[PDB]
């Protein structure tokens, strides 16, 4: 019926491992790029989870490039996938740590190994590590905790600041508790430079005030002047690239045992 | 299993189908009995 | 020979986008009698709704449903109508607020006054779920809620409209024309004293499709809230608030069909705006300030 992506099992999938793939019939699949044949080494997110110096946001910058795809059926030597048509309903499988509820917007995130390190049907270093289809309001929440832990990561030498971090990685949502760098440089370039460059621009604009809002906005070298504002706006572009989490689903109703949920596919 | 459902809003089930299997339990019997070596000798020795 | 003769068969299935959906539905409608729910490009879902939530939506048909993230773990997901959160917003007249506070409030609701007005709107408790068709009154109300597409009777007999109440609509009714008309949904806060304000809700229609040109026509309307948004930025140092406004796509309709109406309910009637050919189409949240 729909779009088709076949996955050629370069590794030998034992019938018991097929028994685990035949349980994940609904589950999402991160595909690197839309093509009809892909290897099992392509299919999945393990090629993203792999570097000595690889940061959470950089993986999220990679996964945002990866096309979401949905498992259709596992026929032995092959995995059949469907790139989901936008706007249609899809039975995706709740392989995240969070129970879904009727009406919620679901966002793909890379799985975090903080207290919930997980693998799959692995043989020869390839498992099928599966992205946390997490609710959208918690997806922004998880992002904010990761940056604030990293903004406080330099001041480990204070125990009180370390006790501020000790509360911080405790993430608690409906029926679920889980534990959790240039992006924080990007946070700090906006925090410091907007403090200094706006003062010559508030006092000039505050005379004429159409929406009547510049009045309490005041209450709140031209080459180097633009050089600040260039490296102001481009760092604002860099953080907004890794903030707007591009929502992926809308669960209409949840199948019982919370394994699956019919989800109309959005974005 | 048979099916039945009813009414409006009354929670209807989905079609149950059960497959079960009953395993074997084994007790083997064995019984000895004595024959003398003198007894079996008369079958063999077979006098005048 | 062999190869190309097989590929003619997979080629010459023309004149349809697949002819896989249409043909294979017929071979199961010949099998099972004429099947409903199959000639339906729009998209629905059946939801378990209690009797204390069953009202309005039951009687007059075609209206929004909203999920709650109520901060209590056991009933954490309460269905909310667009009629229902009129007892939260500042826009709604207190008679119009207490008209529908007396419809819902009969001994199965008024927690949800106290855990929406009290447990404030963070504009993340509400989720645009969709619009209704074909309520099932019985032991449990069982609402078929449409997701993408129009709300309509089965048998394609009548387009169910969107029942927008009047107070939430005319404070952001758009301009007058005869085109297609997108329905957006806007929550605006007036940050004055009580950590969220009295979180004001809006059903806004506009010919405008684009994002920041749409929030600019909100930058006309909401200076009273926007100047208060700047106020708590300096009225509280350390404490901060959040968003000023919150925009999301909710659907569209045909804009010659925009006409007023009324629902005929318990605790008096309620003046509404009836948007006839309402294609439900939920969009993403646009948090702005």
């Amino acid at each position: 019926m729909e779009t088709t992506v076949l996955v050629t099992f370069e590794q030998r999938l034992t019938t018991g491992d097929v028994g685990k793939l035949s349980r994940l019939i609904g589950a999402v699949i991160p595909i690197p790029y839309r093509h009809h044949l892909l290897g099992s080494s392509q299919v999945g997110l393990d090629a993203v989870v792999k570097d000595k110096t690889r940061d959470y946001s950089r993986m999220r910058a990679r996964m945002r490039e990866m096309t979401l795809t949905i498992m259709r059926r596992v026929e032995g030597n092959q995995m059949i996938l469907g790139v989901p048509t936008h706007g249609q309903c899809y039975t995706i499988r709740n392989t995240g740590p969070v129970s879904w509820e009727k009406g919620d917007v679901l966002t793909t995130l890379p799985p975090v190994f903080s207290g919930e390190v997980t693998g799959l049907v692995s043989v020869s270093d390839w498992d099928l590590v599966l992205p946390w289809i997490v609710p959208m309001a918690l997806a922004t929440e998880i992002n904010q905790r990761m940056m604030m832990l990293a903004l406080l990561s330099l001041d480990r030498s204070h125990e009180e600041v370390r006790a501020a971090t000790a509360q911080l990685r405790v993430v608690r949502y409906r029926d679920a508790t889980l534990t959790l760098r240039n992006v924080c440089i990007s946070l700090s370039m906006i925090a410091n430079l907007s403090s200094e460059v706006t003062l010559a621009y508030v006092r000039k604009l505050a005379l004429e005030d159409s929406n009547m809002l510049l009045m309490k906005c005041q209450e709140i070298t031209p080459t180097e002047e633009l050089n600040k504002l260039t490296a102001l706006f481009v760092m604002i572009r860099q953080i907004t690239d890794v903030i707007s989490e591009q929502p992926a689903f809308l669960v209409c109703d949840v199948s019982p045992d919370d394994k699956s949920a019919l989800c109309i596919y959005k974005g | 299993v048979p099916r039945v459902a009813t009414g409006a809003g009354i929670p209807t089930s989905r079609q149950t189908t059960v497959m079960v299997s009953k395993y074997s339990e084994k007790s083997p019997i064995t019984i000895p009995f004595e024959i003398s070596a003198a007894c079996l000798t008369h079958l063999k020795e077979t006098f005048e | 020979s062999f190869g190309p003769m097989k590929r003619e068969v997979m080629e010459f299935d023309p004149e349809d986008p697949y002819k896989v959906s249409k043909m294979r539905k017929l071979e199961r409608s010949i099998a099972k009698g004429y099947v409903y729910g199959a000639d339906h490009q729009a998209i629905t879902a059946r939801f378990f709704v209690r009797e204390s939530l069953g009202e309005v939506e039951q009687k007059n048909l075609g209206v929004l449903m909203f999920r709650l993230d109520t901060g209590i773990e056991m009933p954490s997901t309460v269905l909310v109508s667009l009629f229902f959160l009129s007892m939260v917003a500042e826009n709604v007249s207190a008679a119009t607020k207490n008209t529908l506070a007396a419809i819902y409030g009969r001994e199965g609701e008024a927690i949800r006054t106290w855990l929406r007005d009290g447990a404030w709107r963070l504009h993340r408790v509400v989720h645009p779920l969709g619009c209704t068709n074909s309520i099932t009154p019985g032991a449990t109300c069982l609402i078929t809620c449409s997701m993408r597409g129009h709300s309509y009777n089965m048998l394609k007999t009548e387009i169910y409209p969107l029942l927008v109440p009047k107070e939430i609509y005319l404070d952001l009714d758009g301009e007058s024309t005869d085109e297609i008309r997108f329905v957006y949904f806007v929550i605006t806060y007036d940050y004055n004293s009580d950590r969220q304000g009295r979180p004001s809700a809006f059903v806004v229609v506009s010919r405008i499709t684009h994002r920041h040109t749409l929030i600019n026509v909100l930058r006309y309307r909401f200076r009273v809230s926007r100047f208060h948004f700047l106020n708590n930025s300096i009225s509280g140092y350390g404490p901060s608030t959040g968003c000023l406004g919150t925009l999301q796509r909710l659907g569209w309709f045909c804009s010659r069909d925009s006409r007023s109406g009324i629902v005929a309910s318990r605790a008096g009637q309620l003046s509404v705006v009836k948007l006839e050919k309402f294609y439900v189409d939920v969009g993403p949240l646009v948090e702005f300030a």
